[PDB]
């Protein structure tokens, strides 16, 4: 599907996801990692002189999406500040999900078991949906 | 993350530098005091700070309707660049200018070696919810939380310094001021 | 209602009174005037009207050049309220202020108690279809039909007066009003 | 799933739509019952001071959906007015189908007769979704 | 197209001319010259160029501030058209009157027959990327590449002309130039 | 499902398309070929006075979508011009998929070669379908 270059992370390692997870980006309005792909493969085409990222910021970036976790900030709920975002990974088979934000409350990232039950169907919808094919 | 026998709970941490070098971006030092930087390299910067003391009176200051390039001295070397990012936070702020109360600016023989743009922001001046307005905004814009607290007088404060790190870029705020602005030029 | 031996028809009608009790709401009484109201409490309300009779001349009236806020007497207990309420519905309107023909407001010294502010829309005073692009945002903002229907002269204007539970409250007329000024101040 | 307080709702009942029929809100962009659930979330968030519902409306209201609805109002097609919505509801199985709106033409709710195609297929569907798990 | 043994490649093309026939439109002569044309049936369109050459003085010449319709002459039978589709433009090109450098328009004894609206866009005159975010805009608009080239004197100048089928209607130019002005009135 | 009118199309042709095709425009964002369908489907509406497109166009066409081709286009690589979508239809039974758009380069449209990877799995997708059904 889509591997991200060195420079959009900073782990040092080569992440690819595949188009199985990646299918979902369009379906899903409420992914923040779609829209970091999206800003992260106009800058990567830029690269590759005018800079157009403000006539294609409102196409990459959803500005509801933006504007809901403002809010949620500004309310103290947790909210995703487009940093870290966690996935499930089927260890043998290399499957994984689409990508989901990683939540902030008070300056600080929400420990894991803070969202198990986030993370407990994720795997089992990879669980059930590897059944399916 | 062990999550069961055969699944893992992994995460990935995106590096924005290369994508937000380049573009006006702001953070924010606490609740009040806000800064706009127009690029990475730039040796000046804008803070935005909400006061309690005025600074420029309308008897002796100079109002701006439609002159904000007039408020920058001719002679600074980034004065493009400081009347754009001006703009670029004005339009961030959503600003009316029709309606909203009318900003200062500092006047032309002023002794101090800044550039003033003063808002007033306290109750009465300007319509109802105005000061909520620019509150929120700020919230909006900057993450700031000084809307979500307790009639004296209260000012919106632009003034121009040196950048001395005094943030990290926030690629959220970077974020919210394009969209802003979007259709604008940035990136050289 | 039996759709089928195992299968209903069932409805629920929401009650959208909460959500916008606190929030400025509109009401048509007719194709021709229209109510808007600050919030569920509000002892005074602005009528919005279309009619076919001058009411301000521009010999002998102020014209509204970025200082609406003079269109109401200092000595209203709502007068904050009111400039606000104005610009919301100028906001809604979608106003063009640089290219709109100027709105007309009443002399200082009017005898008459209410605060009107006029708006030429008789064909040939702005550019082409500003009657039109006025008529279709009153129906889309009240609902009207005004637009569509068959030279003479013909305004809009916007008065002040008491609150007469003149219409009841629309939630889709508040919500358009308030889309069309996302990002004020509402709710006290 | 979600169940609606009684100030939402003028009938005095406890509803509650269950996951299943929820689910299709993110999947369906011309749904005005998913909108004024949004605004009921977001309300009910704020009652348990300063009202965000000026910054989260666009998030939560569709402007393009409102403006579909008031231009069909001008030129007296059936329109949505989102205030009653109809489902289809399984008596004894207790499943039901994403509510749809109750649509209005000469100030007057559109009879049921006058929709029955609307609320055939639907049943259909809603029989043949219950077949399939 | 014979994709397989059983499936096969099948096109369809659009006509666009009942949809935006009676709408405002626009087409790219060259990479400097643009043309907007009212409607398909008017006999007259207005010429949008980026010049080398100054046409209008500001120490003789008329500036726009908020008096856009005085710049037709009021014998012109379209005048009202005319400043129609000099707004429209002017949302097209998504001016701000408060900060973007002040249009220059011909004087009112001017011997030319032609109406003409002068923007400065030479670096310098207004805030920084001022000439980048016009030239973009010209990209967006009319598709033109003028933005993607290499201090001298640059303007953009909006003209009156005959009507002389300069180019074929265009209906994505029509969609954005629309999508700029939606709310207003247009199709009679 | 939709069968456009003569002064639609140029090749003066009866053209319809199956609902199943058809169902398929609510679910992607990125489908030029379904907006123009609603734009012809408003000026349909419209033909059988005031003309209300300009209110109606938001809802109608995507402006990002529009924004994306325009910068494509801005830059050369292969953008949609709005005029001539592709789909592939089986010829014995009838079954078509979703027009996509015809892209350009160089005011010349793509040759088929140029994206067969795009018309192999598409075809390939419906052979697909066919057989889930
Ligand atoms: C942006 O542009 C605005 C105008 O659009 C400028 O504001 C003007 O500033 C000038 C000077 O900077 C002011 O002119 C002064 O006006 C006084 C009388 O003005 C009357 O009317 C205005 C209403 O327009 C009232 O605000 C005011 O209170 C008065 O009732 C004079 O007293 C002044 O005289 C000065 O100059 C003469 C020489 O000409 C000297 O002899 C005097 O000693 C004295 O120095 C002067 O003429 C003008 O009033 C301002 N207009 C408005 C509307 O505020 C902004 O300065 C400008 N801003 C920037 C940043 O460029
Ligand atoms: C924040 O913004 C403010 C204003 O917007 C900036 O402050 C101005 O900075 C400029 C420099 O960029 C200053 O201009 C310089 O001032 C010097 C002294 O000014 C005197 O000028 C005469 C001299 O008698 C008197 O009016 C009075 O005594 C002043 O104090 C001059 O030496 C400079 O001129 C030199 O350079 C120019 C240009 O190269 C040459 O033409 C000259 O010949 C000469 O060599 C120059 O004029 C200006 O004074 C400052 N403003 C104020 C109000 O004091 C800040 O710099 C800016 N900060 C940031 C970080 O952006
Ligand atoms: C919002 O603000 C605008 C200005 O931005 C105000 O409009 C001005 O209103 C004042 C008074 O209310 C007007 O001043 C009068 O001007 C006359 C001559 O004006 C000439 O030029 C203007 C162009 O600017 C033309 O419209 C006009 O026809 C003339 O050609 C004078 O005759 C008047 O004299 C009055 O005052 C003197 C004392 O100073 C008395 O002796 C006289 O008897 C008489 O009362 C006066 O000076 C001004 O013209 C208006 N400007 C414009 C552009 O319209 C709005 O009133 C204000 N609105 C609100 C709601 O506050
Ligand atoms: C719709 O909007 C209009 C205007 O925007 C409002 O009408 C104004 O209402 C105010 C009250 O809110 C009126 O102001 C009051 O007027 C009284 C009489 O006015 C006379 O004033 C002097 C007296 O000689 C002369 O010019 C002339 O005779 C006037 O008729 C005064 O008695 C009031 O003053 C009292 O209260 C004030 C404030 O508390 C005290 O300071 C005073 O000492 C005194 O006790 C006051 O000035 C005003 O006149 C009205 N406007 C007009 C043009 O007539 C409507 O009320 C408003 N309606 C709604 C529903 O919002
Ligand atoms: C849109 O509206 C604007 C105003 O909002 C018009 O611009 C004005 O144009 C008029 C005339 O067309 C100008 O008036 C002239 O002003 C001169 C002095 O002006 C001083 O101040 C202005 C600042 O406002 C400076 O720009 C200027 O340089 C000066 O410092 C006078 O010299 C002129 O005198 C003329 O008339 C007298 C008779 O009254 C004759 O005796 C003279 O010979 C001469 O012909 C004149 O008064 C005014 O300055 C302009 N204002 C601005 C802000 O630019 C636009 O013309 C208008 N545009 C359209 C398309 O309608
Ligand atoms: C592009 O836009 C420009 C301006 O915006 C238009 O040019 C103007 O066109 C109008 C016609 O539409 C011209 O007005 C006509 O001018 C004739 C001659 O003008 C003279 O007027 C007096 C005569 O001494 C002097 O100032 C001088 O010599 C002028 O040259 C007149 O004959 C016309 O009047 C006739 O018609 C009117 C109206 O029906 C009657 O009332 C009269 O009695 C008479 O019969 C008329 O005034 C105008 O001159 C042009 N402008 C300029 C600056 O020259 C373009 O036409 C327009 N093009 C397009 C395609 O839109
Ligand atoms: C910013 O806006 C505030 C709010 O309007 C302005 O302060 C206000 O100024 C007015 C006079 O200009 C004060 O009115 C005076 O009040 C006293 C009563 O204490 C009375 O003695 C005077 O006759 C007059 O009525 C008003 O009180 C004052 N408000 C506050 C809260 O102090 C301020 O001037 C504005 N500043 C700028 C720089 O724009
Ligand atoms: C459009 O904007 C441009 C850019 O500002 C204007 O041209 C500039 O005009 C100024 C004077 O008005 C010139 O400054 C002069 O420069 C020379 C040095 O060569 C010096 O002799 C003078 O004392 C003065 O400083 C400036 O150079 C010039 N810029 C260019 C690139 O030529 C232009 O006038 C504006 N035109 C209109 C119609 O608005
Ligand atoms: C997202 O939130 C996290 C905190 O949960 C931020 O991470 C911190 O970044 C700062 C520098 O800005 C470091 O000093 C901290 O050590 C980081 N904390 C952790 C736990 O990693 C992150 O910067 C935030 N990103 C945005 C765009 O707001
Ligand atoms: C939606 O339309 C219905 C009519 O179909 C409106 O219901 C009427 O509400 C008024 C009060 O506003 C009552 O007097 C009528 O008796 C109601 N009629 C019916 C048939 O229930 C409803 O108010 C409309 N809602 C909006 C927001 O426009
Ligand atoms: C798109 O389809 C049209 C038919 O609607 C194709 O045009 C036909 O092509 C065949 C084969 O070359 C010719 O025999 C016909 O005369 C053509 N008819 C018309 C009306 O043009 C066309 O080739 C297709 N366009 C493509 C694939 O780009
Ligand atoms: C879309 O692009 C095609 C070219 O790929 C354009 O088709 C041309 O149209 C012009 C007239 O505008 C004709 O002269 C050419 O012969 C056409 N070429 C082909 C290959 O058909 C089409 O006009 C473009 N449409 C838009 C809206 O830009
Ligand atoms: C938020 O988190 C910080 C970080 O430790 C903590 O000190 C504080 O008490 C928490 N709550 C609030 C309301 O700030
Ligand atoms: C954060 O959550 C983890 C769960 O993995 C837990 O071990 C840790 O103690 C938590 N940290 C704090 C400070 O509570
Ligand atoms: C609309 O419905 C009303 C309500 O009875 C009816 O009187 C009227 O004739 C209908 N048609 C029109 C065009 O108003
Ligand atoms: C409304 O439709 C119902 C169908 O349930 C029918 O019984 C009733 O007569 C209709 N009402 C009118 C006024 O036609
Ligand atoms: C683009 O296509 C034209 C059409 O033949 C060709 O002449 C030209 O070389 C191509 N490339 C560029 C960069 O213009
Ligand atoms: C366009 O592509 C077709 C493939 O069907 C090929 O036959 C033709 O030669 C191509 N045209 C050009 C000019 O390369």
């Amino acid at each position: 599907g889509y591997c991200l270059e060195r420079w959009m992370l900073v782990t040092s390692d080569l992440k690819c996801f595949g188009n199985t997870a990646l299918a979902k980006c369009n379906l899903d309005h409420d992914s923040e990692f779609c829209d970091m792909l999206k800003l992260f493969e106009f800058n990567k085409k830029a690269i590759e002189k005018v800079n157009l990222l403000t006539h294609s910021i409102n196409a990459l970036i959803s500005d509801n999406l933006l504007m809901k976790n403002r809010l949620k900030e500004l309310l103290n709920t947790p909210y995703c500040n487009y940093t870290k975002f966690w996935y499930v990974n089927h260890t043998a088979s290399g499957e994984h999900s689409l990508p989901r934000c990683w939540l902030v409350r008070n300056n600080s990232y929400l420990n894991e078991s803070e969202f198990r039950n986030d993370w407990i169907i994720e795997s089992d919808h990879l669980l059930s949906e590897m059944l399916n094919k | 993350f062990r999550i069961g026998r055969s699944t893992e709970l992994q995460n990935i941490t995106f590096d924005m530098l290369k994508v937000f070098e380049d573009h006006p971006t702001s953070c924010m030092v606490n609740h009040s005091t806000y800064y706009v930087h127009e690029n990475k390299n730039a040796t000046w910067c804008l803070e935005v700070s909400v006061t309690d003391v005025t600074l420029l009176m309308a008897e002796h200051d100079r109002q701006v309707l439609n002159n904000l390039s007039n408020c920058v001295h001719p002679a600074v070397e980034h004065r493009s660049r400081m009347v754009g990012l001006l703009e670029w936070i004005f339009r961030a702020l959503k600003y009316d200018f029709n309606h909203d109360p009318t900003p200062l600016c500092q006047k032309q023989t002023s002794t101090v070696n800044e550039t003033r743009v003063q808002i007033n922001i306290t109750e009465g001046f300007g319509s109802h919810g105005f000061e909520d307005t620019i509150l929120q905004r700020l919230g909006v814009l900057f993450g700031s939380r000084i809307a979500f607290s307790n009639g004296k007088k209260r000012f919106l404060l632009i003034r121009n310094s040196t950048w001395k790190n005094q943030c990290e870029m926030n690629h959220v705020n970077s974020m919210h001021l394009m969209l802003a602005n979007a259709g604008r030029s940035s990136g050289s």
